RNA sequence: GCGGUGCGCCGCGACCGGCUCCGGGACGGCUGGGAAGGCCCGGCGGGGAAGGUGGCCCGGGGGCCCCGGGUGUUACAGCCCA
RNA sequence: UGGUAAGCAGAACUGGCGCUGCGGGAUGAACCGAACGCCGGGUUAAGGCGCCCGAUGCCGACGCUCAUCAGACCCCAGAAAA
RNA sequence: GCGCCGGAGCCUCGGUUGGCCUCGGAUAGCCGGUCCCCCGCCGGGGUCCGGUGCGGAGAGCCCUUCGUCCCGGGAAACGGGGCGGCCGGAAAGGGGGCCGCCCUCUCGCCCGUCACGCACCGCACGUUCGUGGGGAACCUGGCGCUAAACCAUUCGUAGACGAC
């Protein structure tokens, strides 16, 4: 009953209006890889747009004032929370269902994790339109943990990677044992077949 | 590094539409993003249809751009376009998936039962198969 | 309308929380940056201000017309008996930072360190690692002390070493000794965590630390001076004589 | 043995902007995400079941902690497989985004 | 409008053999093997003839600016193959009115040592790209020879020890000292 | 006129009511690419009252029939004479469109007077439509289409059906 | 048994009427007594060019098969008109 | 009509606000729709329908546009010559 | 008088009503194989073979459950079920997979036989996670644990008072 999603290759807003809408519905979502979600336009407009973010503070005491949260992650959470009504208990109950992760930890590393195919940036942008990462947008503007988050990474791809090599070594040795059993598994594939599980 | 090209006399997949799930034929190209075309044999009438709607196949058939619909029909039944269809693996996953959403109830629990024994007499074989992954290293 | 003739702000807004420091042992914030290339060193030291005198020395740098004459110079004298490492933590580098990852501590504690786990010594029955100290005699517990080792010479990257004073040998009323993680920066990481093992129970003399004219940054607490006016703890101007309801403040 | 409810969501009321008119619910009923699809649940019963600390009568059984506000499913909402529910006490707010049980008891097939 | 189809064709050289890695061109002949990724510029690069002796780039339904992209991917293979066959020489001058300018190369190569740019005690050391080798020729007073296969790495290293040697607060017309790129040529020629 | 949805071509006549010096009037013949036959029959009235002193008062309309296609399944070249105003000073204009119906090519250009121009159809007054031979039409964008060998891939299919899972388990393809 | 009235509380069904929003069938009228189109064989006859088929000529792609030009009215495709 | 203009001053006609809630214009005395007993169902207006926020989650149609100051809806809330 | 491990129930808070255990990612390109040369300590690069409106498909897969008895036919004997170890797991460490036995059956899975079980007489909160979370005490057997904080006093590196 948990949406697992991968940012990777997604489009910030695009992504935040459907898991904003899932989260209202009582749906528990963990957005997983923000340094992976990815803004339209080019990366200096994108840059200049979360510096003008930055010069808004308030002026008597910025310790209260807007909170510039620096991480792929809470800037994705903070975009959602635009997108909800976060000054009732509903929006932030809601929240609290969200679950935003820079990078794929442990719970969400070995999960099988979704795509929103209506918020990817392949679908929803033109080829030729430029775009920004969350990952270099959020490092040059005070996001000090990328290289630990990309090494950290980096090691769980070469460990997933092992699994997908098993998971392969596996699949041949299935495809094989029907190959072998087929005189004695045929009346059984024949009715799979008759209601169309196999052709 | 393309191999299906929007040509005079290409076998297209209708996906959506009035005309969902039957092969049109591109007589004529009207537009950027809209071409004539004929089903003369699969009961699709000549008409303008978008290339949106249309998933080309790899069956092209030799008539002239301007041919009337006699001429169509022909290279359509030359060609034997409806027998090559059924048996492509593409016709065949659309007759699988026909056929399993017209699965009944009683059909489903047929199959349930299938599956299941189908499913166990591999389970055995794929751990004997990786006993003698392990065997042979000993 | 503007401010008729500039002058520039009174006091940083750098240290703008000018609060009690929270900690009354300067806390390092910032080690120096390890290489793997350099053989390993303590980075850090735990001294306490003696007091302060002249010197005299001939300075020596070309052009100066102070080149080749006597100065006479203020020297602070720091009092550094050697620290004993009690312990070693390692600390695994994470995406929400850098997050500790295990403590052992030695077998022998002297209670100079074990005086500062208790806030009422007299009273207490003295009891912290007593349960700890059985690891390191029984073969069941060498064992998982082992374990815990090569677990962090696998996973942890930043090896720091715990060192308290050894409060004895100083004049002071005090004995609660001060402990410090101190950063071994060195070799690799096995190098450093076979090497701090191996220091577990030791004297660290200030030589093997630092050496002479050595550019080094001084941490601690600033001499505290209580409740102080505007004129006092930032320096701004003295208001005129006539001044009714105080002449010591900001207008 | 098995489930004999199909899984709804209370997303909210029937409303305007700034207007809610509380004694027609919207169901998001998992699955069906078109008007076409909608077809099936209409005039189906849908319960709110939930629990609450005295035990109240069950008709079939001894006193549980559960209660039900029966309700209907009354038409089509929207374009894109919502639907209209109407129950003999107006839900509370406390239930928008949780279960409520579309039953396929009022049969058509 | 969209253009259809907007085509050109590279006539690659026997020498050389050129493969492609969906839209990563590599060109390997006589002095070396140069790689220019396209993942950028969204065409149909195909390979055709047996033996490959020619690369076709195809845009289709391009606008304007989409297909000036057509024969920039043509001329960059056109530049990997010169690189590759023929080399690129950035015979480049130090022009000085008083004061001479003492370039000194170090590093095998790899780095220039500039002084005594209008009698200035500051040293510049300007390091070539990966894969370019600066030298002092012969029979020439002021001469840097800049020798390497890819055409983008040679030249930004010319316009590195050339943007190094500026005249800052003063009239550049009168003050025509720097070493200027003075000849772009082929190491070893047709 | 609002161009509502594909428009119809109406062949609208009319003429000025029979008046005692004039028994017999002659009767005038339109072309008038409307959504329907009530607005066809007020744009009549719009190009009549222009070129003659007809008004509907001094007037009536004798036929206003829908002229449909004689070759509604044969792909043709339309060449449209348009008079349109701009926001400063009105222009006349020759545009090709490449249609199935001459409706639709004027529909075809309302759109695109629309698109290239914010020419909204009450601006524009259709002054001329002609089908074209393939050698007697200048646009560039038109000719590209008179090719007996075209050939061309549909190459980056950006997929629709873009919330059918809206939660897949696959990046999807746009290479078929 | 019938007539009248009510249910302790919680529920269900049925048919009838009112108002509704939808769905599925089937019938007919009108038009330029729709326009196009399907099928008879592109009917005997004459006609035009092109987004030009074959054939031919040219340019080279493949182990003789295929494309890019040129010529041009049916050919080893069709198209428009009388 | 006076005034460079003004959320300025002064008239004509009609409609408003004042005396008036309500849907829309984020927010507004007057704009837009529509005027009100207390309710159930149905349907609309003006406005809308990524998410906040009910409603496009249609495989909507055709274009146009890249901005290192984009643009984005009567009154209306910011720009010209060039 | 409390921590770890092992009956009979009381409240109180509720939501839920099968699991998916993981390549990286490309998009004008993919995916899976593969024998053959190459480097690599079995991982890569080629080659060729298929698949590609993804069928080695999330238009997906896995689990699918009235229960029991007797007796057959497949399927299983490398199986199933619980006891001593071998061999795995840091970004926010977990329920895995192995060979060995003390081990219990030839039941489970798929057909087909033999019929039986409140058949509660048309009817709702049924069916799960769940010996859930939290708080009190009632019994009981092991294994065990014997602290500290605060005040007061003191200091003066501190201090309006607290604090330090």
């Amino acid at each position: 009953q948990v949406l697992v999603l991968d940012g990777r290759g997604h489009l910030l807003g695009r992504l935040a209006a459907i898991v904003a809408k899932q989260v209202l519905l009582g749906r528990k979502v963990v957005v997983v890889r923000c340094e992976g979600i990815n803004i339209s336009g080019n990366f200096y407009r994108n840059k200049l747009k979360y510096l003008a973010f930055l010069r808004k503070r308030m002026n008597t005491n910025p310790s209260r004032g807007p909170y510039h949260f620096r991480a792929p992650s809470r800037i994705f959470w903070r975009t959602v929370r635009g997108m909800l009504p976060h000054k009732t208990k509903r929006g932030q109950a809601a929240l609290d269902r969200l679950k935003v992760f820079d990078g794929i930890p442990p719970p969400y590393d070995k999960k099988k994790r979704m795509v929103v195919p209506a918020a990817l940036k392949v679908v929803r942008l033109k080829p030729t339109r430029k775009f920004a990462y969350l990952g270099r947008l959020a490092h040059e503007v005070g996001w000090k943990y990328q290289a630990v988050t990309a090494t950290l990474e980096e090691k769980r791809k070469e460990k997933a990677k092992i699994h997908y090599r098993k998971k392969k070594q596996i699949m041949r040795l299935r495809k094989q044992a029907e190959k072998n059993v087929e005189k004695k598994i045929s009346k059984f594939t024949e009715v799979l077949k008759t209601h169309g599980l196999l052709v | 590094v393309f191999r299906r090209f929007v040509e005079v006399g290409r076998v297209a997949y209708v996906s959506f539409g009035p005309h969902a799930g039957k092969l049109v034929a591109i007589v004529d190209v009207i537009d950027q993003n809209r071409a004539l075309v004929d089903g003369p044999c699969t009961r699709v009438r000549r008409q303008a249809m978008p290339f949106k709607c249309m998933q080309l196949t790899d069956f092209i058939l030799k008539f002239p751009h301007s041919a009337r619909q006699k001429y169509v029909r022909k290279a359509w039944e030359k060609a034997d376009i409806n027998t090559k269809w059924a048996a492509t693996r593409w016709a065949k996953k659309i007759e699988a998936r026909e056929r399993k959403a017209k699965m009944t109830d009683f059909d489903r629990y047929k199959v349930m039962k299938a599956k299941k024994m189908r499913n166990r007499i591999i389970k055995n074989e794929v751990k004997k198969l990786q006993r003698a992954a392990l065997l042979k290293a000993s | 309308s503007h401010r008729k003739f500039s002058a520039p702000r009174h006091g940083s807004l750098g240290f703008l929380p000018r609060k009690r420091s929270s900690r009354h042992r300067g806390k390092v914030k910032s080690f120096p940056k390890d290489d793997p290339s350099k053989p390993v060193h303590l980075t850090a030291f735990l001294g306490y201000k003696a007091g302060m005198t002249h010197i005299v020395r001939e300075v020596d740098r070309p052009g100066s017309k102070v080149n080749k004459k006597e100065v006479v110079e203020a020297v602070t004298i720091v009092e550094t008996p050697p620290m004993v490492v009690v312990g070693i933590v390692g600390y695994v580098e994470t995406p929400r930072g850098l997050r500790t990852f295990k403590t052992v501590f030695a077998e022998h504690i002297s209670d100079e360190c074990k005086r500062r786990f208790y806030k009422n010594w007299h009273k207490s029955k003295k009891k912290a690692f007593t349960k700890y100290c059985k690891k390191w005699q029984d073969d069941a517990g060498k064992r998982q002390l082992d374990k815990d080792f090569s677990s962090m010479k696998k996973y942890c990257q930043v090896i720091r070493v715990l060192a308290h004073t050894q409060m004895r040998l100083l004049p002071l009323r005090q004995k609660k000794a001060h402990l410090m993680e101190i950063q071994v920066n060195g070799g690799t990481v096995a190098e450093k965590l076979d090497w701090a093992r191996e220091r577990l129970e030791q004297q660290v003399p200030v030589s093997q630390v630092f050496g002479q004219d050595e550019m080094i940054d001084v941490i601690g607490v600033t001499k505290g001076k209580g409740y102080k006016g505007v004129t006092s703890r930032w320096h701004t101007k003295k208001l005129p004589r006539k001044t009714h309801r105080g002449l010591r403040k900001v207008a | 043995s098995g489930r004999l409810w199909c899984k709804a969501i209370f997303a909210g009321y029937k409303r305007g902007l700034r207007n809610q008119r509380e004694h027609t619910a919207l169901l998001k009923i998992e699955g069906v995400y078109a008007r076409d699809e909608t077809e099936f649940y209409l005039g189906k019963r849908c319960a709110y079941v939930y629990k609450a600390k005295n035990n109240t009568v069950t008709p079939g059984g001894k006193p549980n902690k559960t209660r039900v506000i029966w309700g209907k499913v009354t038409r089509a909402h929207g374009n894109s497989g919502m639907v209209r529910a109407k129950f003999r006490s107006n839900l509370p707010a406390k239930a928008i985004g949780h279960r409520i049980r579309v039953m396929l008891y009022p049969s058509r097939i | 409008m969209k253009t259809i189809l907007s085509n050109q064709t590279v006539d690659i050289p026997e020498n050389v053999d050129i493969s492609l890695k969906g839209r990563t061109v590599i060109v390997k002949g006589p002095r070396g093997t140069l790689r220019r990724d396209f993942n950028h510029i969204n065409v149909e690069l195909s390979l055709l003839g047996k033996k490959k002796k020619r690369l076709r780039v195809d845009k289709w339904w391009g606008n304007r600016k989409e297909l000036a992209t057509v024969r920039t991917i043509c001329s960059h293979v056109q530049n990997m193959i010169k690189g590759v066959t023929l080399g690129f020489r950035y015979k480049m001058r130090s022009v000085y009115a008083h004061f001479p300018i003492n370039v000194v190369i170090q590093e095998n190569g790899s780095l220039v040592e500039i002084r005594n740019f209008l009698g200035e005690k500051y040293i510049r050391r300007v390091r070539m790209r990966p894969g370019v080798a600066c030298s002092v020729s012969q029979a020439q007073k002021d001469e840097l020879v800049l020798e390497g296969n890819d055409i983008e790495l040679v030249s930004n290293s010319a316009a590195l020890i050339q943007q190094a040697t500026t005249v800052k607060n003063k009239d550049i017309r009168k003050f025509l000292d720097g070493i200027y790129v003075s000849e772009k040529g082929t190491v070893q020629q047709a | 006129t609002k161009a509502s949805g594909t428009l119809r071509e109406y062949k609208v006549v009319g003429r000025c009511l029979p008046t005692s010096k004039s028994p017999a009037p002659p009767l005038y013949r339109m072309r008038i690419f409307a959504p329907n036959h009530v607005v066809a029959k007020s744009r009549f009235w719009y190009f009549v009252l222009e070129l003659k002193k007809m008004k509907k008062s001094s007037g009536e309309i004798v036929y206003c029939g829908q002229v449909f296609e004689k070759s509604p399944l044969r792909v043709k070249n339309f060449g449209i004479w348009l008079r349109y105003d701009s926001r400063s000073g009105t222009h006349n204009m020759y545009h090709e469109y490449r249609d199935l119906i001459m409706a639709s090519a004027v529909t075809q250009c309302y759109r695109d007077m629309g698109a290239r121009h914010r020419a909204r159809a009450h601006s524009i007054q259709v002054m001329k439509v002609e089908e074209m031979a393939a050698a007697r039409c200048p646009r560039p964008a038109v000719k590209q289409f008179h090719d007996s060998r075209i050939r061309f891939p549909l190459p980056h299919r950006v997929l629709r059906r873009q919330h059918k899972p809206r939660f897949t388990a696959k990046r999807p393809n746009t290479f078929f």
